[PDB]
């Protein structure tokens, strides 16, 4: 019993090993994403205040 | 000319602060510094400092001359710095009328140009592109035939 018992706790470690490392990178697949959202939103920001800028004149 | 030389000659941790983060920005280590102007006001935007295109404009076209895109320590510290507003609100208005008033002999309601031409020949400095014309281009924007007090401003406002 015991060693049946090893032989699945090793089996559920395993898959939570690949699972956290699947985690991981999709944390750094998002984190890319969110370094490139916030240049996209600086940019648009910078836009917003010419064109305001061309209206008021 | 030489006040930001000056400052950048006794170079101030506040600024510092904002220059070796552009820095690291810009030069990851062992580097002579190249940041062209170019790059340098896409960073000078990026960073979250005055994004105000006109002077990177300025740089783009008088810096990178050289063909070699690098830029010198000097010209991008001084540029950086005179970027920022670096000013005492150029005196007192009502002070600086004063001034002019003092300046204006006139008194027609404006200043004409060749009083101007006096005050700046017996301030006594040197002449560059920026003589002669410039004045005239610039405070000719509406052509009064004059370069008033507010005209003088208009031209160049925030007299320190």
């Amino acid at each position: 019993e015991a060693e049946k018992a090893a032989d699945e706790s090793e089996r559920g470690m395993k898959v939570i090993e690949s699972r956290a490392q699947k985690d991981e990178e999709k944390m750094e697949i998002q984190e890319i994403q969110l370094k490139e959202a916030k240049h996209i939103a600086e940019d648009a920001d910078r836009k917003y205040e010419e064109v305001a800028r061309k209206l008021v004149i | 000319d030489d006040i930001y030389k000056a400052a950048v000659e006794q170079l101030t941790e506040e600024q510092k602060n904002e220059f070796k983060a552009a820095f690291d920005i810009f030069v990851l280590g062992a580097e002579d510094g190249c940041i062209s102007t170019k790059e340098l006001g896409k960073v000078m935007r990026m960073l979250g400092q005055n994004p105000t295109p006109e002077e990177l404009q300025e740089m783009i076209d008088e810096v990178d001359e050289d063909g070699s895109g690098t830029v010198d320590f000097d010209e991008f510290l001084v540029m950086m710095v005179r970027c920022m507003k670096d000013d005492s609100k150029g005196k007192s208005e009502e002070e600086l009328s004063d001034l002019f008033r003092m300046f204006d002999k006139n008194a027609d309601g404006y200043i004409d140009l060749d009083e101007l031409k006096m005050m700046l020949q017996a301030t006594g400095e040197t002449i560059t592109e920026d003589d002669i014309e410039e004045l005239m281009k610039d405070g000719d924007k509406n052509n009064d035939g004059r370069i008033d007090y507010d005209e003088f401003l208009e031209f160049m406002k925030g007299v320190e």
